[PDB]
């Protein structure tokens, strides 16, 4: 049923070990696709906002009026308590306001789950149908690989000193 | 697992044991033997091995004892020894009023205060070593029969020896014999656990060596 | 696949598969499972044997260490002494991929014994069960002795010694 | 699911029901394990019902003896580690009862005539005559056992958190 | 079970099919060695072979040499690997000059065949390039 879709490719093939798709309709799957993409779209950006801070490139000046600085705040989970409280309240209300209104398919004319384009074509018909299925799988596989990356970066920074468990070998 | 299981040739999935009604009855148990309530939760009667092999090895000739038969013969001997041993352990301790001891200084109270130290004390002396030889003669003269019954050449019941010197049972109806036989078994069973009690307590850290051993 | 791959089905639990990890799966993902299981057992059987010999005292080349979680993972040098070993197992894996892309191949038959036996000689089926049943007992046993040393200090026998 | 009773009208607090409760499908996958599953579910429920009241009564009663007392042990959560001479002993006698259960487990399934969980244990005589009341009777044991499995997991975990008396509040 | 049968179901042929002769390890291994690999120009067949031999022939000359304990221990022996390769190549030239016969008809549909005079010459020259180059490669790898 769902064995020939975007998301199925070598080496593993159709990889359903637990068996969630043995009793899935179209509606059951379309929820699984729509959000595994969404989990990946967070994690791919969670790689980008994260590497550039541990490499040291920080925003110029102080953060606010009252004088907290971008360079003082550490990378990882320990930097969440150095940001002010009202600074965290602006970020969460942003990503709240994001998903409530503008990450949304309001016209109902989405071609697939994960489509937020809302009927304003950006050159997607420029892509041929094979090139369409290529780019949709690259986002997903980088989505799936970044999830295990950030889950790496969160667990290794809690256990060890730096998150970069792979840069730890052969000299940091 | 694809052979025919061994649980079927020795478990009889039609009836249930009187003792433990949730288990099915072992195949060799019946109501035939005295003192039987179908009690075999570990299915020991059902082991298809020849336990006469211990006396004579199976490579001597074709031969086979029933497993149930060898068990009854054991249980009677375990009963008889324990009925005398529990009784003899207390009687030399003075649990029946009189401290019953053999004549002579060596078996008196001063050399052996209670029965608990009679095994180690008599073993050094030799009286223990002598009784080992005296039992040895009887066992050898009475354990050869197990072989005969295992060759099918005898119709003797388990634990049956023509030992009735006072003629308790000559001419008794099989109902009378079976009831008497059940008494050998029920009193023997209680005395197997009585001796296991007395020998255990009397050997822990506390525990006296008086008639009551608690 | 369950009815054609009888190897592994024994008396304690004829085809023990609770949780339905095996229920309604294609051959290719099933054949992966058997080839994974056989590989895990083989490594664990060789690890158990290699751990007991280093534990018992006989550790021959340079006379370094008795406890063998120190010997390997803090102590043995990362740059060469681990690089080569993993490289040497990598050439065996590469060789086994050439083994797997041939006709008439079993899930775990590197030696290619199916060229002399069709799996219907019970002695062959029976002996194979010996390898895989042991392989299974070795996977749990290596995990038991690894947790025993990762957490405690004792790395030898806790049951008999 | 058919024949073997147990799924009945009790609304779950998420908007689903227990009219046929098998989310991950243990009935359709390996149904040969179904007599082992019921037999497991029972023994987990029977021991949890006894251990629930087993936490009730050692607050106010305390059977005569110096070894366990309020002055000896105030916190009944600590009766486990501070009476180990009684702990191995209860463990030893349960092993005699669990050992006579093996041959019933060895033919659990179609080979032996008995239904799982069903000891021939009725001294008092309270299991009724006909199916209408008997299936209702077996069903009341299931829910009371399941209510008691989740109960003591909340009672014992509560006492480590709160460290208080019997309703924990 | 039997793990030994007549090779290619020919009982009278003088060969035995054992796990040392025809097992899955020895089949896939030998089929991927350059003297038996499908899809190789006879130059390439000789190149690879030479690339793998000149590299280890280095070792016993540099270590157990007559000048092994000198400041020119690496030079002494490298030169003597080249002299060993010159003798081996010389055995390859003469072998093919006598085993194979020149072709009359320009007819040549298999230019890939190794067991011919033209290809053996290419196979011989590839051995000499790969063995002198691998002798020079670990001259760099040991100079460290
Ligand atoms: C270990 C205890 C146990 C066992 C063996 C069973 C066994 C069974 N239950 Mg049951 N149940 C239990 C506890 C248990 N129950 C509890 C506590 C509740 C209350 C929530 C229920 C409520 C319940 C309902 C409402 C129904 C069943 C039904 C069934 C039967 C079919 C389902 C099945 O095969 O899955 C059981 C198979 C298992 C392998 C047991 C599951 C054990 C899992 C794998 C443990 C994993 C962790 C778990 C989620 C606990 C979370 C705690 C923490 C780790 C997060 C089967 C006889 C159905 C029935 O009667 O069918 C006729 C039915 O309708 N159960
Ligand atoms: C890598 C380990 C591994 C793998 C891949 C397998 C795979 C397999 N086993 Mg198997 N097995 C294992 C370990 C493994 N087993 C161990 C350690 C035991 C001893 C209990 C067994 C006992 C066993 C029996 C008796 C039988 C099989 C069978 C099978 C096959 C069918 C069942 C199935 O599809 O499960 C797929 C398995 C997996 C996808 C991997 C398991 C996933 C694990 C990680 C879940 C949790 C692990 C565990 C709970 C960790 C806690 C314990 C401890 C190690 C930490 C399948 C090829 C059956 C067979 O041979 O059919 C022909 C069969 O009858 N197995
Ligand atoms: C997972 C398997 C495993 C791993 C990772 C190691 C790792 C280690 N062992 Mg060890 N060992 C193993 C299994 C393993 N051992 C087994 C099964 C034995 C019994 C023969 C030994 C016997 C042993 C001794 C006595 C010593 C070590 C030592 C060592 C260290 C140096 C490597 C060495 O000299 O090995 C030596 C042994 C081998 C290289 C053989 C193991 C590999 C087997 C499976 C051979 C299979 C190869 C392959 C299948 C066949 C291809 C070639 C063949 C056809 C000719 C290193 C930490 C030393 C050490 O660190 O002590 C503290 C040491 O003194 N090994
Ligand atoms: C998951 C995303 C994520 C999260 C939670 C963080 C978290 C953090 N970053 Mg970081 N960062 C990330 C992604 C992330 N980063 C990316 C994407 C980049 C580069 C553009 C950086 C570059 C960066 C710098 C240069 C600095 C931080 C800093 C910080 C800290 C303070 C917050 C701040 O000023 O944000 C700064 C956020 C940005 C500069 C860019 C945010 C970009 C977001 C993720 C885009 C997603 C929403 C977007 C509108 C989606 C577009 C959809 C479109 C189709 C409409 C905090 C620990 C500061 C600090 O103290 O360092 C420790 C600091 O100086 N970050
Ligand atoms: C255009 C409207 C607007 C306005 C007027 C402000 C105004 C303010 N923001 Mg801001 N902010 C905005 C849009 C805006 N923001 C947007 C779109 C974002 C992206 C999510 C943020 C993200 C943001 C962060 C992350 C922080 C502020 C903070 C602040 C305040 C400085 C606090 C201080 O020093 O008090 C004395 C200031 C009142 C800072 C704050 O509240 O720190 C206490 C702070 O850290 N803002
Ligand atoms: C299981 C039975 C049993 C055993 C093994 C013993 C063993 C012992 N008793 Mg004892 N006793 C028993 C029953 C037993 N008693 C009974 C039932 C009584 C009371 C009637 C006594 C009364 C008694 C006294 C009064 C004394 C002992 C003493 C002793 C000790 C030394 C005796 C000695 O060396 O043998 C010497 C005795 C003999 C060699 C007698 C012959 C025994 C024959 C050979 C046994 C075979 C016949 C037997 C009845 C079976 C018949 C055949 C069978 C097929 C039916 C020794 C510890 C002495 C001691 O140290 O006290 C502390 C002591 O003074 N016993
Ligand atoms: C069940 C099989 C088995 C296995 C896998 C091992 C495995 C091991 N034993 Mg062990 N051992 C066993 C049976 C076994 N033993 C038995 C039956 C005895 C006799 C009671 C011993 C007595 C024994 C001693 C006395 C010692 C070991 C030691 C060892 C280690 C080397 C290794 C962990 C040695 C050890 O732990 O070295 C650190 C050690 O000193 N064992
Ligand atoms: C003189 C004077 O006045 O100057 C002072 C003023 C003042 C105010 C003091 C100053 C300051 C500090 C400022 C302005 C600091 C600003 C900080 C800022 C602006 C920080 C943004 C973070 C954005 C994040 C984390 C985005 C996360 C985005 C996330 C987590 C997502 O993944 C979004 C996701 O959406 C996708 C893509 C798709 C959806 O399907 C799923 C979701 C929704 C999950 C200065 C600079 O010092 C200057
Ligand atoms: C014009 C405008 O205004 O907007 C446009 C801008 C633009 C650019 C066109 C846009 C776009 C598309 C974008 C931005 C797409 C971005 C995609 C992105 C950023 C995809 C990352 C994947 C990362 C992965 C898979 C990492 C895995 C990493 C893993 C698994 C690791 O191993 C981590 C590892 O760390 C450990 C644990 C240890 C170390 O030993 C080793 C390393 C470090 C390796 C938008 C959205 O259209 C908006
Ligand atoms: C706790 C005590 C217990 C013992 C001591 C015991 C021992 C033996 N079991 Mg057994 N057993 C259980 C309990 C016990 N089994 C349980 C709970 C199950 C269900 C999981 C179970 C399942 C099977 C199957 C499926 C088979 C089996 C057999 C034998 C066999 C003879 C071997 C021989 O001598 O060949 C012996 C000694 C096999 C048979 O009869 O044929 C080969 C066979 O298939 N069992
Ligand atoms: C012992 C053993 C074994 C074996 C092994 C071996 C035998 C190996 C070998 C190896 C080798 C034997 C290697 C080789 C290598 C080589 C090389 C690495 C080369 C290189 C080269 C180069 C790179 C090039 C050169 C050049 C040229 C040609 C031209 C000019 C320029 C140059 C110089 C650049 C086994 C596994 C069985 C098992 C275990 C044991």
């Amino acid at each position: 049923a769902f064995e020939n879709e975007l998301g199925v490719q070598p080496p593993l093939g159709f990889w359903d070990p637990l068996g969630l798709l043995d009793n899935a309709d179209q509606e059951r799957f379309d929820r699984l696709r729509y959000v595994e993409i969404k989990h990946g779209r967070i994690a791919m950006l969670a790689v980008l906002g994260h590497i550039t801070t541990s490499s040291g490139r920080t925003l110029g000046g102080n953060i606010d009026f009252s004088g907290t600085a971008f360079s003082s705040i550490k990378t990882g989970l320990a930097g969440l308590s150095d940001i002010p409280q009202a600074g965290l309240l602006q970020i969460v209300a942003f990503i709240g306001f994001l998903e409530l209104f503008v990450m949304k398919d309001a016209k109902g004319t989405g071609e697939f789950p994960g489509d937020f384009r809302n009927g304003i074509d950006f050159g997607w018909n420029n892509f041929s149908d094979e090139e369409k299925m290529q780019k949709r799988a690259i986002e997903l596989n980088n989505g799936r690989a970044a999830q295990m990356g950030i889950l790496g970066l969160m667990v290794h920074e809690k256990i060890g000193g730096d998150p970069y468990i792979i840069n730890e070998l052969l000299g940091y | 697992a694809m052979p025919e299981r061994l649980w079927d040739s020795m478990v009889d999935k039609t009836q249930r044991s009187k003792a433990v009604p949730f288990l099915p009855r072992a195949v060799n148990l019946d109501g035939s033997l005295p003192g039987d309530v179908g009690f075999d939760p570990f299915y020991l009667s059902s082991i298809p091995k020849d336990f006469s092999g211990f006396i004579q090895p199976p490579q001597w000739e074709e031969k086979g004892i029933p497993t149930l038969y060898w068990m009854r013969e054991a249980e009677l001997k375990h009963s008889r020894v324990a009925m005398l041993a529990w009784f003899g352990w207390l009687a030399t301790d003075g649990a029946f009023g009189v401290t019953l001891r053999f004549p002579g200084e060596i078996y008196s109270v001063e050399n052996i205060p209670t029965a608990y130290e009679a095994h180690n004390a008599l073993v050094s002396q030799g009286s223990m070593g002598f009784l080992l030889l005296a039992v040895g003669f009887i066992e050898f003269c009475t354990g050869a029969v197990l072989v005969e019954v295992a060759k099918g050449d005898s119709d003797r019941e388990a634990g049956d020896f023509k030992l009735d010197p006072l003629s308790f049972l000559k001419g008794k109806s099989e109902e009378e014999i079976k009831r008497m036989k059940t008494r050998e078994i029920a009193n023997g069973r209680l005395a197997m656990l009585a001796f296991g009690g007395v020998a255990t307590q009397t050997a822990l850290e506390g525990g006296n060596h008086a008639f009551p051993y608690f | 696949w369950k009815d054609e791959n009888i190897i592994g089905i024994t008396a304690p639990m004829g085809f023990f598969d609770p949780l339905g990890l095996s229920s309604g799966k294609s051959d290719e993902v099933m054949n992966l499972y058997r080839e994974a299981e056989l590989k895990h057992g083989r490594v664990a059987m060789a690890a158990c044997l290699g751990w007991y010999i280093t534990a018992a005292g006989v550790h021959p080349a340079f006379n370094s260490a008795l406890s063998s979680d120190p010997l390997e993972a803090a102590k043995q040098l990362p740059t060469v002494g681990w690089l080569q070993f993993v490289l040497g197992c990598g050439a065996i894996e590469w060789l086994a991929q050439q083994i797997k892309a041939r006709p008439g191949y079993q899930p775990g038959d590197i030696l290619g014994a199916a060229y002399w036996v069709d799996n219907s000689d019970e002695g062959w089926v029976d002996y194979q069960n010996k390898e895989i049943n042991n392989g299974r007992l070795a996977m749990v046993a290596f995990m038991g002795i690894f947790v025993q040393d990762l957490y405690f200090g004792n790395y030898g026998d806790q049951i008999f010694r | 699911m058919v024949g073997a009773e147990g799924p009945e009208p009790i609304p779950f607090a998420p908007s689903r029901t227990s009219k046929n409760f098998d989310p991950v499908g243990f009935a359709e996958r390996s149904p040969e394990w179904l007599p082992w599953y019921r037999e497991a579910e029972l023994k987990h429920g029977r021991a949890a019902m006894l251990a629930t009241v087993g936490f009730v009564v050692p607050e106010f009663v305390r059977i005569p003896g110096e070894q366990f007392s309020f002055e000896a042990i105030p916190k009944v959560i600590d009766a486990h580690d501070a009476l180990p001479e009684s702990m191995i002993q209860i463990f030893g006698w349960i092993s005699f009862l669990e050992a006579c259960t093996f041959p019933a487990m060895a033919g659990l399934g179609g080979k032996y005539d008995r239904k799982p969980g069903d000891f021939s244990f009725d001294p008092l005589g309270l299991y009724p005559t006909d199916p209408e009341k008997q299936k209702k009777m077996q069903l009341a044991e299931l829910k009371n056992g399941r209510l008691a499995m989740i109960a003591i997991g909340g009672m014992v975990t509560g006492a480590a958190v709160t460290g208080h008396g019997f309703p924990y509040l | 079970a039997n793990f030994i049968k007549p090779y290619n179901d020919d009982p009278f042929v003088g060969h035995l099919a054992t796990p040392i002769t025809s097992s899955a390890v020895t089949r896939s291994l030998l089929k991927n060695l350059p003297a038996y690999r499908f899809g190789l120009t006879p130059l390439l067949r000789g190149l690879e072979i030479g690339l793998a031999h000149g590299y280890f022939l280095i070792g016993p000359f540099f270590k157990l040499g007559p000048l092994r304990n000198s400041e020119i221990a690496l030079f002494a022996g490298f030169l003597s690997t080249i002299g060993l390769i010159l003798i081996l190549t010389l055995g390859l030239t003469i072998y093919g000059a006598v085993v194979f016969k020149e072709e009359k008809v320009m007819s040549s549909a298999n230019v890939n065949n190794l067991q011919t005079k033209k290809a053996w010459d290419q196979f011989k020259g590839g051995f000499f390039v790969g063995a002198c180059g691998s002798a020079g490669f670990a001259l760099i790898c040991l100079y460290v």
